[PDB]
């Protein structure tokens, strides 16, 4: 049945650890750092959205141009067949039009 | 594993709810849960009724025997309270009688002593007393404190109304409890007697009358198991009562309490007390 | 009738033009409300204290 | 539904009007916490509002814990054995003199 | 050490012999601090002495002494609630208990 009887254990959040004592340092390394750097290039992650932002179609469309060269043949079929099925949807289904 | 935790904390409230709804606990006294000063309790009991006690009496008024010989037996490892419970029972009798003597002139002794001994009973003080917090102060040795106790305390209060703030406002403060528990409450639902028409006959010879003689009035349904008689008693060519029942007997026994109640001037049409 | 039609011609226009002036003034006064200093910062005491 | 709850006749305690009125409720338990959302509009109670409910109807005892938790709540018992739990979590001001008086006001 | 501070009385001629030591023109709680050494000399002299230092908040509202004058006479009460509560004299019925 859809609950539970027993209380799970209380997780403990260290809200005084590293990483949370310093969320957003050097968020602002431009307005006060001579703009030297930007925010854009402190924030780790994907080498296809370092700074970017788009809808799940775009997304693919930049996955596959700037590393969909060095990935993997059935991860490569999957993202050329998404990127035709996200056309088909974006460009022929909805209300609005 | 679902991850949350609210479910799980709704969910343990509801089964303590339900495990407190199935064993109770043991009921305890009021003043060994929390959310108790004891001070404040008794001071906040004077205000309620709208008397103003005497603080020192109205503490001794609680102290039973029962606890302090209790007491007294722990200290191997204080006044009384029997003074004023007898002071509060002998003007509560008193009173009463005086209070139904006035009201009700035409009914004897004895049945004036039953309706006292009624409003002062067992059941009726009890009743007034727990819907008045009498025993969540009371001191006893145990839980729940028995109808004697509990009707000595009360009794002991009532006592201490009288020795701190006069005999007028006492009687107002039985006039407002023990009085009002006689309201709906027919006579003969008080007075248990048997064969009323013996005590029918007894008081209308006591007002030189001849015994009553009685007839059948209105009969409706005689042979079948759901008849109705009606019997009137009458008084030499005039009727002083009449009664229904499912017997001519019954009938008779009914009129006869009917017509003991018109002489005692305790029917239901009666002026209302005056409060 | 009362009035012949001729008579009441125009009697109660004064007070048809001031009724419909009340209705363009009601028209043309909507705009947003005032925004003031206070609420915002009466906000912020959603983490009072004793101590 | 009417078929599927209980219910009763109109009643009063010990026939409460005939010789005198006696307010019903004997006691008023608040639970507080010092340093929590919940209470908020509690804590304020306790404050402004509680010193003239306590003086403005003398018979009613009212304790309040001031206790380390989270949640609020009010424990009325009344003359006649009779708890009503009522919840104060996430209330205001208004709202909960008005529920302190409908407490207070009822048998 | 513990905030609480009431007005001393003497503290009004305590402040004209301060301001005698960092200062000769009558009119005196209307003299003009906006001279920063002078400020601080005498705000400094006040706090040394009073055990009381105005905070950084209000150091820019007082720019005259009668300013001054004005802030040392209000009182701190450097209690919870929980005194003030106890201490108001509340009524027969109602009892608080604080479990710290």
């Amino acid at each position: 049945i859809g609950i539970r009887l027993t209380l799970p254990p209380p997780k403990v959040v260290d809200r005084w650890n590293e990483k949370r004592a310093m969320f957003g340092v050097y968020d602002n390394i431009g307005i006060l750092g001579n703009f030297e750097k930007h925010p854009k290039e402190l924030i780790r992650g994907p080498i296809w959205l370092r700074g970017w932002k788009g809808n799940e179609l775009q997304r693919c469309i930049r996955k596959r141009k700037m590393v969909g060269s060095r990935m993997f043949a059935d991860d490569l079929h999957n993202l050329n067949k998404r990127i035709r099925y996200l056309y088909k949807h974006f460009n022929r289904h909805g209300k609005f039009r | 594993v679902k991850k949350g935790f609210r479910a799980a904390f709704r969910f343990q409230k509801e089964l303590e709810r339900q495990r407190l709804l199935r064993c109770p606990p043991p009921p305890v006294r009021r003043s060994e849960k929390p959310n108790w000063d004891y001070h404040a309790e008794i001071q906040a009991f004077g205000h309620r009724l709208q008397e103003n006690f005497s603080l020192d009496l109205l503490k001794t008024a609680f102290v039973n025997s029962c606890y302090i010989k209790s007491e007294e037996a722990k200290r191997q490892q204080l006044k009384s309270n029997q003074e004023l419970s007898e002071q509060g029972t002998s003007f509560s009798q008193t009173c009463l009688t005086q209070f139904l003597e006035d009201e009700y002139p035409d009914m004897p002794t004895e049945g004036i002593k039953n309706l006292v001994d009624f409003l002062t009973g067992e059941e009726v003080v009890c009743h007034v007393a727990r819907n008045l917090a009498v025993e969540q102060l009371t001191l006893s040795e145990e839980f729940p404190v028995p109808p004697a106790v509990l009707q000595q305390t009360f009794f002991a209060v009532i006592g201490a109304l009288l020795q701190s703030s006069g005999p007028e406002r006492t009687a107002l403060f039985i006039r407002d409890f023990l009085i009002t528990q006689m309201t709906g409450k027919e006579l003969f639902e008080m007075w248990k007697i048997i064969n009323p028409m013996g005590l029918l006959v007894e008081e209308l010879k006591k007002r030189n009358v001849s015994a009553p003689e009685s007839r059948l009035t209105r009969q409706s349904g005689g042979t079948t198991a759901l008849p109705l008689y009606f019997v009137g008693l009458y008084c030499d060519k005039k009727l002083i009562a009449e009664g229904p029942g499912e017997t001519v007997l019954v009938a008779e026994e009914e009129a006869a309490r009917v017509a003991l109640r018109k002489l005692y001037g305790f029917t239901e049409n009666r002026r209302p007390w005056n409060y | 009738p009362y009035m012949t039609r001729e008579q009441e011609r125009g009697h109660a226009a004064v007070r048809r033009r001031e009724a419909f002036e009340a209705i363009k003034a009601a028209a043309t006064s909507k705009f947003p409300p005032h925004r003031f200093i206070a609420d915002q910062l009466d906000h912020l005491n959603v983490t009072k204290k004793w101590s | 539904t009417a078929r599927g709850t209980p219910s009763r006749f109109l009643a009063s305690v010990l026939h409460n009007g005939l010789g005198r009125y006696v307010q019903q409720l004997q006691r008023l338990s608040f639970s507080v916490s010092r340093d929590g959302a919940s209470s908020r509009g509690a804590r304020e109670f306790v404050e402004r509002e509680v010193i003239d409910f306590a003086r403005r109807n003398p018979g009613v005892v009212i304790y309040v814990n001031s206790r380390p938790c989270c949640v609020p709540r009010v424990v009325a018992e009344y003359l006649n054995g009779a708890v009503r739990e009522e919840s104060i979590h996430c209330k205001s001001v208004e709202e909960i003199s008005t529920l302190v008086q409908k407490l207070a006001d009822q048998s | 050490r513990s905030r609480a501070y009431t007005p001393p009385e003497d503290l009004q001629s305590r402040l004209e012999s301060y301001v005698k030591e960092v200062f000769l023109p009558s009119n005196w709680q209307d003299i003009s601090l906006e001279d920063s050494r002078l400020k601080f000399n005498l705000l400094a002299h006040l706090a040394d002495d009073l055990g009381h230092v105005v905070p950084n908040s209000r150091l820019h509202q007082m720019c005259r002494v009668r300013d001054v004058l004005d802030f040392y006479n209000v009182p701190i009460q450097d209690r919870s609630k929980f005194d003030e509560l106890s201490a108001s004299n509340l009524p027969p019925n109602l009892k608080i208990t604080w479990s710290y």
